[PDB]
């Protein structure tokens, strides 16, 4: 939730999430779900979004209904912010543990500093069980195993209640006497010195000394109880390993790209050159989490969110085997209610009417090439 | 010979706010998850936009009626006000101040940090989030209405406050009111200036500044005490 | 006369005392809570934001604002030395109510991950210094030094168990760090946390004391300014237009 | 009112200048084409402080949010400049 | 490249610029790269002579709505009309009060405590009418502009 | 002097100085000493240290006990 309201061109021109898998659709409490996939950083990064020099891989959900057990970018655990390069592709994996029952829309997201949220496709996952069964065991380097759900709760309650009680007692010591009107009149009359006695001064001195001594003793006792402590671990982790992918033996030029403004579709003229890899055929156009597929060339079998999957939303004028070398100019039409449901038609309000997306080409043997396209998008009103 | 302090009115002043805000919290819990997450959906419309429209209309009607009734029934001749009746009116104004303080706690403290929580657990999508609907457009107008009513009652019933416009009272009453227009800055702060959900960002310093104006209450309190004491209570108490 | 006897006047004064205490307490709760959260609430919300550099520095400086003004009013007009204590107690009450009923009751963040910082010792030090010395300049200097310095030692017994090192998936992590990692804050990524990350000019185990002393000095300055701010806020003026 | 009425008052003038045009394959505004064609040698294109879209920009709320923010800051600036002018209206005489 | 672009250090780029003559005379024309946070980078300048009359210059542009306009005079009359209309409204508002003594008698009356005599009920009604008419005219003009141009970007 | 007090990880993760030579160990006044070597910039540069877009090669000593006659990075003064 939160993507439909984001500018259409910003969603089109930031990060592209390609083949994704979810290990389970329905999980029990304390069971783990794995979300893996690839994300590509668009070369034409918008200028109002800072470069992903400081980026964090996040899980979009209405709260800690899951707990993120681990997250890996390129096989490396990433508990901190990371640095990503423009134009590179990265594998990502996220292992989550179920905490609260219910149906949850879970998304993979990249939070970018100086940019904001970049939400990926969301999937509905059902958690069955009771929240009381959730456990979060962690073993420390000191040899102690604790449960993070209730660890250190009683100590915090005790100390906060103790200090609150001390403050309440300090206020109530003075609250046993007339408070506001008689004291104000006495101060106005010049009898302020009569409002504080020697016993009050002794009580204040005792309160101050007891507070300081208790703080010192509590710090000493806490140090004795936990002689091994480390500061909070923070920093930006550089040197993320990107994917070394086969360059596309397929070249695609966008002649024109238009959308009818009333409109639930997008149309584009494309010149495609096959540089080998056998006769190929376009099977899918990915724009903003929406996948328009050509049923005759490719069929999704990964449980891609159906609200974002158009099984026959790709209409190519001529989708015949493009013999290696053939340069065919084709008119592709990406049509689906998701265009209007995911407010991609709101590119009419955007201060930049340019789109970007991914095209997937398959040969007879099923090998897939990914081609990256970007162009300006012209609205049609006649 | 009615009692100086009307316990029924004070009990009502506390209980109406308590019950209404408990019901509001229950509504937020029940419908904040099923309908409040997605803003471009029909259930979100019928469960939160209708709430916003109804609360705005009811706030306007209630503010108009209450302020007009308080200003219409003002004491034209305050020179004949007996000291006992003046003390009773002072107690009623103190009940009004109690109600204003309770509304201020409910608005500026509870729902503001609830809004902070909501923004730290989800991705912001619109300016009319259920948290924003409850906080900016329900609790803030409610405490503004209560403060305006208390100021009008003090000016129209207490001879101490009827001789002019009390500067500390005006600051304490209008200052927090400026928190409501400043919401626009907040929106302009989140949509254009700051890309991150940081609660300590300068775009929220407006709120902070006008919150400082609530400190004017101290000065107001002093005046209130004098309004309590100038009628002969102070002379008897000093004995 | 307004009252018929001295005992009736005393009873009326006690009732006014209770009602005015309610009014002052909850107006202070509202204003101080909104100021405190919108000035330093990101460090106060999460246990993995409670670092040695930014939290320790920032929190006392911004939180010494209201106690200074409330002391300047209460001690001067009523000889009531509890202004800082009442401000801290109201802020703590509001924060705890929100944490229990909203942070945990609504979004189910564990309480050990979302708890406020202890502030009573600093308020007690300030109040006792003001009461014993009776002068606002000495109170400013010494009490603000104590308020800045006692913040981190007072909170150490609470956060000490959360700093036990853990080997989490091959990386060294803190218990608070693991708490922040596991419990996902969708609107609060990791890069936002203003915590110390180490500098080439950082010296041999002096981060927390240096932060505390800097916080104490700025607390002196802010107390001195907010004393006069509250003095202005306590004016009994009437306007004619 | 002063903050809120600024943009509705100017909309009848600038509305014909926002008709979309397909200029050399790119979508442009009439005002954008005016800025492009008539060369400002001392005013390059990157200087113009105009909205370019943010990842936190929501569903068609740019102009109303800007108007309300302008109205609030107008309240503040009016309040301060009232006293500024009150000082500027002083009838004081100096002896040195 | 109608907008600002990003260039890399150490790379070579082709550039082309097509200009249309507008004013007669001899003009020194240079190609330049304006760099943000740097300033102007002027290239070699060439003298070009333009012969003809400026009145013959035309700038036709065809919009996506099917309308062909000339950018030299497009929307000029509408801007003149609206600015003159609002200026006339302001002038009328000032001149309504300007028919009476302005500065000295009014200052003396205010100093004497007779300020309330300087504004009458008719003046209040005129001010109310001015405010209501201004708001209503702004709203109607916005609605009419939206109706005339339903497609804007 | 001044490194022992610098954070250990900052010292480990910034610049690595490998094979180094000193022409002389004992010199007279007005005599010259040459210090050559190689330095490698670590790929995982710490985030709290700005990238070495503006860097200066310096000599650490308690003052002008020497005068830096010249300094070359990659054979360039
Ligand atoms: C006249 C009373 C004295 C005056 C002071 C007010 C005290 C009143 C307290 C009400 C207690 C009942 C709360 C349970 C609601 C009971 C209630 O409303 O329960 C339903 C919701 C849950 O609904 P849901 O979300 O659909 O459920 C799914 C996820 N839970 O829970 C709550 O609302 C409970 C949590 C919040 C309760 C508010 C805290 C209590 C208010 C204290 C005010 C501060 C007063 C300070 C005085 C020192
Ligand atoms: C919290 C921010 C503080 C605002 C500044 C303090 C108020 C101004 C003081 C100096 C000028 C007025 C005279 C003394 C005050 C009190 C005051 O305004 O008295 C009425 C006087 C007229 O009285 P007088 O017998 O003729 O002689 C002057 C009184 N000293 O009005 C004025 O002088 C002009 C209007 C007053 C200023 C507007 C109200 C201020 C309240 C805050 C407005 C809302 C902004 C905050 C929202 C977030
Ligand atoms: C527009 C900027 C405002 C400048 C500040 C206002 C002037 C100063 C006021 C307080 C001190 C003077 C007394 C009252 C004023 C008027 C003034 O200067 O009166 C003469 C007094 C001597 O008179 P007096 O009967 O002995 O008692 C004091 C009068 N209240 O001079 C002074 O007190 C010192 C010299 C005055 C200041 C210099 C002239 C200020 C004009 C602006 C200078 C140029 C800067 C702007 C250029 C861009
Ligand atoms: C949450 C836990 C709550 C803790 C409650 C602590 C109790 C607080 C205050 C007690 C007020 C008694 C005042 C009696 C003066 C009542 C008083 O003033 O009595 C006259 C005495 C006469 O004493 P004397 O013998 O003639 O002279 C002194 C040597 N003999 O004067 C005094 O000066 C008596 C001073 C006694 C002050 C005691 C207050 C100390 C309180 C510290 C509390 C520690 C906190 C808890 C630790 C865990
Ligand atoms: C059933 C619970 C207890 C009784 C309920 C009354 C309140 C409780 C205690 C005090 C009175 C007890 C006995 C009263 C008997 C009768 C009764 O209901 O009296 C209260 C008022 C009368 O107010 P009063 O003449 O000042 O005299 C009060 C002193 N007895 O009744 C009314 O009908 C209201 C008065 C007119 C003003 C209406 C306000 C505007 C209403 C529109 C909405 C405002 C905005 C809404 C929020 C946005
Ligand atoms: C009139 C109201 C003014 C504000 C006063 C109240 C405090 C409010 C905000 C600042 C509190 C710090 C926490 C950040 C929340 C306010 C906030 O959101 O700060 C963001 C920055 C970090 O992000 P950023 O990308 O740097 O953005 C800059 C926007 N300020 O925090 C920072 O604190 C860093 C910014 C620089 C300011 C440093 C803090 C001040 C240091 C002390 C000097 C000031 C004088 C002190 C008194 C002696
Ligand atoms: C004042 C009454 C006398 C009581 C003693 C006073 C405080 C304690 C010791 C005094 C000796 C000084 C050396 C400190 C022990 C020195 C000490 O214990 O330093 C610990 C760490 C150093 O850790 P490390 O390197 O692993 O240890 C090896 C050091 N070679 O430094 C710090 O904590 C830094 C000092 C704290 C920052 C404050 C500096 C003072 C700035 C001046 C303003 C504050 C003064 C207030 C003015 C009124
Ligand atoms: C300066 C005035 C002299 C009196 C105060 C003593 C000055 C020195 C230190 C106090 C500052 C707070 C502690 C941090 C220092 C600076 C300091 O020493 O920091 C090291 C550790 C913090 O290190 P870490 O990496 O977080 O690991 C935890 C290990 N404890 O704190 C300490 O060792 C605490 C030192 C002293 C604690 C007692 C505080 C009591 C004194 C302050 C109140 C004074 C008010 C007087 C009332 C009139
Ligand atoms: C962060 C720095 C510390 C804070 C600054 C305040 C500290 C103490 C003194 C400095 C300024 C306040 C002193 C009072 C003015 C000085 C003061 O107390 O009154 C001046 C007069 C009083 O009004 P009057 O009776 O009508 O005028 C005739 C003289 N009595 O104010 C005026 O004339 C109007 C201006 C008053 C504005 C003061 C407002 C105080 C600031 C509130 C804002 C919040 C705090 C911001 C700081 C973060
Ligand atoms: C006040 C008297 C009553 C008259 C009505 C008041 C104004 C109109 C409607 C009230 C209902 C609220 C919902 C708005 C319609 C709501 C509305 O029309 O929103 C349009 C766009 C949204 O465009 P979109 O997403 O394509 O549309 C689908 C929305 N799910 O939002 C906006 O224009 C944003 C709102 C403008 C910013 C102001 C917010 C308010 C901030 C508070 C301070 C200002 C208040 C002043 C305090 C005194
Ligand atoms: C807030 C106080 C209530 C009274 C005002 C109504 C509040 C709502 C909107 C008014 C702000 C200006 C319009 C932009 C909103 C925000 C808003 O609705 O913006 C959308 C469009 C601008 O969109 P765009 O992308 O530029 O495309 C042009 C399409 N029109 O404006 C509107 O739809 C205009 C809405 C209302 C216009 C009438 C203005 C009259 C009201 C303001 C004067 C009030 C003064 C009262 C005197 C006492
Ligand atoms: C952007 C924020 C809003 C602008 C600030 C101004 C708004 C209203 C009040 C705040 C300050 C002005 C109040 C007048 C002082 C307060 C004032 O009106 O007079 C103070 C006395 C008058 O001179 P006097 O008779 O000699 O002194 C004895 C007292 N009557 O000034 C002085 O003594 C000298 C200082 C006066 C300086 C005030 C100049 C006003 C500022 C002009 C600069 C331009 C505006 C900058 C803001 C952007
Ligand atoms: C650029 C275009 C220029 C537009 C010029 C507009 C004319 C402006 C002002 C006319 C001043 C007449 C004042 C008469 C009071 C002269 C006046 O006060 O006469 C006494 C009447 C008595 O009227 P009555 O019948 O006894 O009571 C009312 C119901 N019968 O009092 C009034 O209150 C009369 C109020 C009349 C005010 C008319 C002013 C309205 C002007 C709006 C102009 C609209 C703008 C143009 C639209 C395109
Ligand atoms: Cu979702
Ligand atoms: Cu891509
Ligand atoms: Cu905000
Ligand atoms: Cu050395
Ligand atoms: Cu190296």
């Amino acid at each position: 939730h939160g993507e439909k309201s984001q500018a259409a061109f910003m969603r089109m021109r930031t990060i592209h999430w390609y083949d994704l898998s979810w290990s389970k659709e329905k999980v029990k409490i304390n069971e783990t779900v794995e979300i893996k996939g690839k994300f590509h950083v668009f070369e034409g990064w918008p200028e109002t979004v800072d470069e992903p020099d400081v980026a964090f891989l996040n899980v979009g959900m209405p709260g800690p209904v899951f707990i993120r057990k681990e997250s890996y970018i390129g096989g490396q655990l990433v508990p901190r912010s990371v640095r990503l390069e423009i134009g590179k592709t990265y594998d990502f994996r996220v292992v989550l543990k179920a905490r609260r029952p219910g149906d949850w829309h879970v998304h993979t997201m990249m939070n970018v500093q100086g940019g904001g949220p970049i939400i990926g496709p969301g999937k509905w996952i059902t958690v069955e069980g009771s929240m009381s069964e959730f456990r979060n065991p962690v073993t420390t380097l000191t040899g102690q195993t604790v449960d993070l759900e209730n660890y250190n709760e009683g100590n915090t309650y005790f100390w906060h209640a103790f200090w609150f009680a001390i403050g309440v007692a300090w206020i109530g010591y003075w609250s046993r006497r007339p408070i506001f009107i008689p004291r104000l009149l006495m101060v106005d009359a010049g009898r302020a010195d009569e409002l504080v006695s020697a016993t009050d001064r002794k009580v204040a001195m005792g309160f101050l000394a007891a507070t300081i001594l208790i703080v010192v003793m509590a710090m000493s006792s806490a140090n004795s109880k936990y002689p091994i402590t480390i500061p909070l671990q923070a920093g930006t982790m550089r040197g993320m390993k990107p994917l070394e992918l086969p360059a596309p033996t397929v070249s695609v030029k966008v002649e024109d790209a238009t959308y009818r403004v009333p409109g639930r579709a997008m149309r584009m003229k494309l010149t495609i050159t096959n540089h080998g890899n056998s006769p190929i055929r376009l099977g899918e156009f990915y724009t903003a989490s929406v996948r328009f597929l050509d049923s005759d060339v490719y069929k999704d079998t990964t449980g891609y969110p159906e609200d974002l999957l158009a099984e026959d939303g790709l209409s190519v004028s001529d989708n015949s085997p493009l013999a290696p070398g053939e340069t065919r100019t084709v008119d592709v039409t990406a049509s689906d209610a998701a265009w209007e449901v995911y407010r991609l038609s709101d590119i009419i309000y955007d201060p930049d009417s340019r789109f970007a997306g991914l095209l997937f080409f398959f040969d007879a043997t099923g090998n897939r090439q990914v081609v990256q396209i970007d162009a300006p998008l012209i609205p049609s009103f006649m | 010979e009615a009692p100086l302090l009307d316990k029924k009115w004070l009990t009502f002043a506390l209980a109406i706010y308590t019950v209404f805000y408990l019901w509001v919290r229950w509504y937020e819990g029940v419908y904040g998850w099923s309908a409040g997450l997605d803003s471009f959906a029909p259930e979100f419309e019928t469960y939160w936009m209708n709430f916003l429209y109804t609360e705005i209309v009811l706030e306007i009607v209630t503010a108009s009626i209450l302020w007009g009734y308080l200003w219409k029934t003002r004491d034209r001749n305050l020179a004949a006000l007996t000291p006992r009746e003046e003390l009773r009116r002072n107690f009623t104004h103190l009940v009004w101040l109690v109600a204003y303080a309770w509304a201020i706690y409910w608005g500026a403290s509870y729902f503001t940090e609830q809004d902070g929580t909501w923004h730290q657990t989800i991705v912001r999508d619109t300016d009319f989030t259920p948290s924003h609907i409850i906080e900016f457009y329900l609790s803030y107008p409610i405490y503004i209405i209560t403060g305006f009513a208390a100021f009008i009652y003090a000016k129209t019933r207490l001879p101490f406050f009827a001789k002019g416009i009390s500067l500390p009272y005006l600051v304490l009453v209008v200052g927090p009111f400026m928190i409501l227009p400043n919401v626009g800055l907040n929106e302009w702060g989140h949509t254009f200036w700051f890309m991150e959900e940081l609660f300590v960002a300068p775009l929220h310093y407006g709120f902070v500044i006008f919150g400082w104006l609530a400190l004017a209450v101290m000065g107001t309190l002093t005046q209130t005490f004098y309004s309590f004491a100038q009628g002969g209570l102070g002379q008897s108490l000093c004995e | 006369s307004a009252v018929r006897s001295h005992a009736e006047a005393v009873q009326v004064s006690r009732t006014i005392d209770w009602m005015a205490l309610f009014v002052v307490f909850f107006v202070i709760v509202g204003s101080y809570h909104i100021h405190a959260m919108l000035t330093m609430g990101d460090w106060d919300f999460w246990s993995d934001w409670k670092d040695r550099r930014l939290w320790v520095t920032v929190t006392p400086i911004v939180l010494v604002t209201f106690p200074a003004a409330v002391q300047s009013y209460l001690w001067e007009r009523y000889r009531l030395p509890w202004g800082a204590t009442v401000c801290v107690l109201g802020l703590l009450l509001g924060e705890w109510i929100n944490r229990y009923f909203n942070f945990w009751g609504w979004t189910y963040f564990p309480i050990n991950f979302v708890f406020p910082a202890s502030l009573v010792p600093g308020a007690i030090i300030l109040d006792t210094v003001l009461m014993l010395s009776g002068s606002y300049l000495f109170t400013a200097i010494v009490g603000a030094m104590g308020w800045g310095l006692i913040f981190y030692p007072g909170n150490w017994p609470i956060i000490a168990p959360l700093h036990v090192p853990v080997e989490y998936n091959g990386m060294l992590m803190s218990i608070a760090d693991i708490q922040g990692y596991n419990y996902v804050r969708t609107g609060t990524p990791e890069y936002i946390r203003m915590v110390e990350k180490g500098t080439l000019r950082t010296f041999g185990k002096d981060v927390a004391p240096v932060s505390a002393f800097f916080s104490a000095f700025m607390s002196i300055l802010i107390y001195f300014m907010w004393h006069f701010i509250g003095r202005w806020f306590s004016n009994e003026r009437f306007l004619q237009s």
